[PDB]
């Protein structure tokens, strides 16, 4: 509850910075650097998972990988709330791996999303990802992105800037 | 999941 | 360069400090937040510590360091400065080594594992890798939050700095 | 190490 949000915030906090070495570029899944082309996430890894509800509604949620089957090219993932029937069998294109390192803005600004980029971002106090534009990338290792969520309750179509951690901003694989 |  | 390397290292270690998550009936362990080490505890290689070291010109500082070894023959640690410019591995008595906490205390579940307002502590000063005497000004309210502390500082007429933020990783008993 | 004396 409040417990879940504490865990999720800690997961964002404890995501390690990538400390390369001078002269080295950061790995896939550092910050905004995409996964390698045929990548399969490991059991226990955190992902954004696109869940199709029984009525057809599509929502990206925060989840944890349980398994992957070469037999079918599908994952099982568990909704991070771990409530009720938490498990979902999903195609690989419905899974985006979350970053496994924070990009350090001093050393690897190239591995951050930039102003005006369209992203999926976890909405504060929720476990769901939604379309957003980057308002500001972080400038300190500890800092969040600032993003503008699409939000039709505003005449201009966007939220004010809201903070979302690096762990919880990924490439936008959702149509409007 | 917890939605907006 | 070195300044950034240091500041980054400090953030890494502050942010990656695991949160203590007990269940009902569990108490926070030694080295959770403010809970002291057990009597006759010996820190392990790789553990972060505050280490009281004397320079060649006599200046004593509590520095951020990492344990390399402990000899039960002599009851001495070896510790390395976390700064590459500190090129001397120091041999230190136990009284010159204070283990840093190994868990953050959650103020929402285990507030007794936080330092109290106006307690005297050693705290890492901003832009440095060293620890100095300070009073707790405010404990963290949520797990992500720093302590606020007032450093002893003779450059102020009342003898104290304004409130400065220090992560749980870097506040230990004095 | 980086000291306060150096920082200030």
């Amino acid at each position: 509850r409040g417990v879940l949000m504490t865990l999720l915030q800690q997961s964002a906090m404890t995501l390690p910075l990538w400390i390369g070495k001078p002269g080295d570029k950061p790995p896939p899944l550092c910050g905004a650097i995409p996964a390698s082309g045929d990548y399969v996430a490991r059991p226990g890894d955190k992902v954004a998972a696109r869940v199709k509800a029984v009525d057809g509604d599509e929502q990206w949620i925060l989840a944890e990988v349980v398994s992957y089957s070469h037999a079918t090219n599908k994952y099982e993932v568990d909704d991070i709330d771990e409530e009720g029937k938490e498990r979902h069998t999903l195609s690989r294109r419905r899974v985006i791996p979350l970053p496994q390192w924070k990009a350090n803005p001093e050393t690897d600004p190239e591995a951050l999303f930039q102003k005006e980029q369209l992203v999926l971002a976890l909405y504060p106090q929720t476990t769901c990802f939604y379309r957003a534009l980057i308002h500001a990338p972080p400038q300190r290792p500890q800092d969040d992105y600032s993003v503008l969520f699409e939000d039709t309750s505003y005449a201009d179509g966007y939220s004010p800037p809201l903070n979302v951690a690096q762990r919880y901003v990924v490439a936008c694989k959702e149509p409007k | 999941a917890r939605t907006k």
